[PDB]
């Protein structure tokens, strides 16, 4: 309810930082699936 | 949960929810959790995209911890602006901003032999005041010899091109000769000493000068925003902002099972609280657990 | 009953940089066929190789590994 | 002999955070006092009890290190989580290694392979990424080489880890590091980037590392 945390509010909100995250999460899986599987 | 190497990018790091997350791994490693093995693989070219994106993941959430130090008068808002800046670059994985452009520079240009073709790769990176400037001088010196002229520095060629772009570069206003003086470096230590406290007085005029010019941006945009807005009448304001708060709330509420939707859902519910908090007592502020 | 080749890469090779070179040649023609060579030097090249077959290029150089590697990620974060 | 035992009286005056810098300086500097690092460990013990996330990684691997050289050792629950904190603060100072020493790294494992027998570059390209072994606490050695029973870790240290005098000795944190693997089972041969990149080829540069080697563990 009330008096959250002070590590709780330290936090900035509206960031990225969960783009930049999930599209890491959708490259970095699937790029070593090219880099495994490349011949020119 | 974090997968093992954003904790280790989030050592160093300062914001908030990148060390609750450091320290809800370190009391998962007091209770005899094992610390699994980083991994010897992902070769140069994944280790540079993953180098990308996690220094990135410290840049975002740090970005937004830094007050720009719009309409302040001096230097120190402006010094510390780019301070914190420094430090975040250091928190996450940079070098100095000296050391990381011109690793730019060596890495777009690895296959020159021509500085035509220098100046054309690093185009991107050198500001097209300069850019010019040193390619009105190529031009010239292409001109008395007649033929391209060498990245190869043991060309006499190149000597007189450049002698000819040092001169541009004081024209300017950057010491070219206390620059390459610097990254050479000296014999001695105490004539190494008095160059070095002559380049960090030109590089600290210099990076206060960019920090400068992006908050005389960030003026300058806020300033014709809000007299575009102060224009409006006051009724085509309130619903021209509730449409598009209406429409970003959608775009996180179609997104479902979404890490950053249900972070950016869960943000709107800690707007609500401060502004929520604030209203049970505003001489007091919000209320932190103390 | 030959097949004439040249190869180019970044630095002059080894003798071992030529042997394990062939074995990446010889599954590049469907026969049993002899590639004679050519060599040529390009810094340009970051490294790898280019065999060209006079109808036909094979660029396992590594300056078009990077190329492949930037238009796949460029591509890939339009679409996340 | 003076500091050291100022220190083991008023180890109760100093945090957590300042005891672990105050063993880990008395470590580098070679003290045998243990009761010295009983009182020191006996502020930091307790308060990693309490809440273990309290110090930084970087000091909960500057303990590790205390705990090592000198020998006094910490809680079962304690000493054993430090020793994953060194595992952590090492990796995190080579995923944001400062791409001088990356190309340091690069250059002494090409000297490695060198010294060890690879006269061409398919042969070192493959023998540099075999000494990139896993150390037992988790974190990653750069270069590891493994002969039976007996292994080798070759250290760079650039400059950035060197003293920034004229005789350019490496810091004590390169000691640091070195008596924590050699606790590990490791023979940890310091080869710094001031004598290193003097050198003008790559022989003179493989047999300036082999016999860095040889000096450490002569069985390799």
């Amino acid at each position: 309810a009330d008096a959250k945390a002070l590590d709780e509010l330290r936090k900035p909100k509206f960031s990225s930082k969960y783009l930049i995250q999930h599209v890491s999460q959708k490259l970095i899986p699937a790029v070593k699936e090219w880099e495994k599987s490349y011949q020119p | 949960a974090v997968s093992k190497k954003e904790v280790l990018y989030f050592l160093s790091s300062k914001d908030a929810e990148s060390s609750t997350a450091v320290k809800s791994y370190l009391k998962s490693l007091y209770a005899g959790a094992q610390v699994e093995a980083t991994e010897t693989d992902a070769s140069e070219l994944i280790a540079q995209l993953e180098k990308k994106y996690l220094s990135a993941q410290v840049v975002e959430p740090g970005v937004h911890n830094i007050a720009l130090p719009l309409g302040e008068s001096g230097s120190a808002p402006v010094k510390r602006y780019a301070a914190e800046l420094f430090n975040l670059g250091a928190q996450a994985g940079f070098e100095c901003p000296f050391i990381e452009v011109s690793k730019k520079f060596g890495q777009e240009t690895a296959t020159s032999e021509t500085v035509k073709d220098v100046l054309n790769k690093t185009k991107s990176y050198v500001s097209a005041d300069y850019n010019a400037a040193l390619n009105e001088v190529l031009s010239s010196v292409e001109a008395e010899i007649n033929g391209p002229v060498l990245f190869d520095g043991k060309t006499e060629g190149f000597k007189k091109f450049a002698a000819k772009a040092k001169a541009v570069a004081v024209s300017r206003g950057l010491p070219a000769d206390t620059i390459l003086a610097y990254c050479a470096g000296s014999a001695n230590e105490d004539a190494a000493d008095k160059v070095s406290k002559e380049f960090f007085t030109w590089f600290e005029s210099a990076y206060t000068a960019d920090a400068a010019a992006e908050v005389k941006a960030i003026e300058a945009e806020a300033a014709s925003i809000l007299d575009r807005h102060l224009a409006k009448p006051v009724a085509q304001i309130r619903k021209e902002q509730a449409s598009a708060y209406a429409s970003l709330l959608k775009r996180a509420e179609t997104a479902k099972g979404a890490k950053w939707a249900e972070k950016y859902l869960e943000d709107v519910k800690a707007v609500q609280w401060f502004d929520a908090s604030v209203a049970e007592a505003p001489a007091s502020g919000p209320k932190v657990a103390a | 009953k030959e097949v004439y080749c040249t190869v180019i890469t970044a630095e002059p090779l080894d003798k071992l940089e030529r042997v394990e070179l062939t074995k990446k040649a010889e599954k590049f023609v469907d026969a049993g066929f002899k590639l004679v060579m050519q060599e040529k030097i390009d810094k340009k090249l970051l490294g790898g190789f280019v065999i060209e077959f006079s109808d036909r290029r094979v660029d396992m150089s590594t300056a078009k590994k990077v190329e492949e590697f930037n238009n796949f990620v460029n591509k890939l974060v339009l679409s996340i | 002999k003076a500091i050291v035992d100022a220190l083991k009286a008023s180890a109760g005056d100093l945090a957590p955070a300042q005891a672990v810098e105050a063993a880990y300086g008395l470590a580098l500097s070679g003290a045998t006092d243990a009761e010295a690092f009983k009182a020191l460990f006996g502020v930091v013990a307790p308060a990693i009890e309490k809440a273990p996330d309290a110090l930084e990684v970087s000091s909960l691997a500057q303990l590790h290190v205390a705990s090592t050289i000198s020998g006094a050792k910490l809680p079962a629950a304690v000493g054993s989580f430090v020793a994953k904190a060194f595992g952590l603060a090492a990796d995190a100072a080579r995923l944001k290694r400062s791409s001088a020493e990356s190309a340091l790294v690069a250059d002494v494992a090409a000297a490695t392979a060198v010294a060890f027998g690879a006269q061409y570059r398919p042969e070192v390209a493959s023998a540099v990424a075999s000494y990139v072994k896993t150390a037992p606490d988790g974190s990653v050695l750069d270069i590891a080489i493994t002969k039976g029973d007996a292994k080798v870790l070759v250290q760079a240290v650039p400059s950035s880890l060197l003293t920034s005098t004229t005789p350019a000795k490496p810091l004590g944190h390169v000691a640091a590091y070195s008596k924590v693997r050699e606790a590990q089972g490791y023979a940890v041969a310091v080869v710094p980037a001031n004598e290193f990149e003097a050198l003008p080829d790559q022989k003179a540069k493989a047999q300036y590392v082999l016999a860095a080697i040889k000096k450490v563990a002569p069985s390799f």
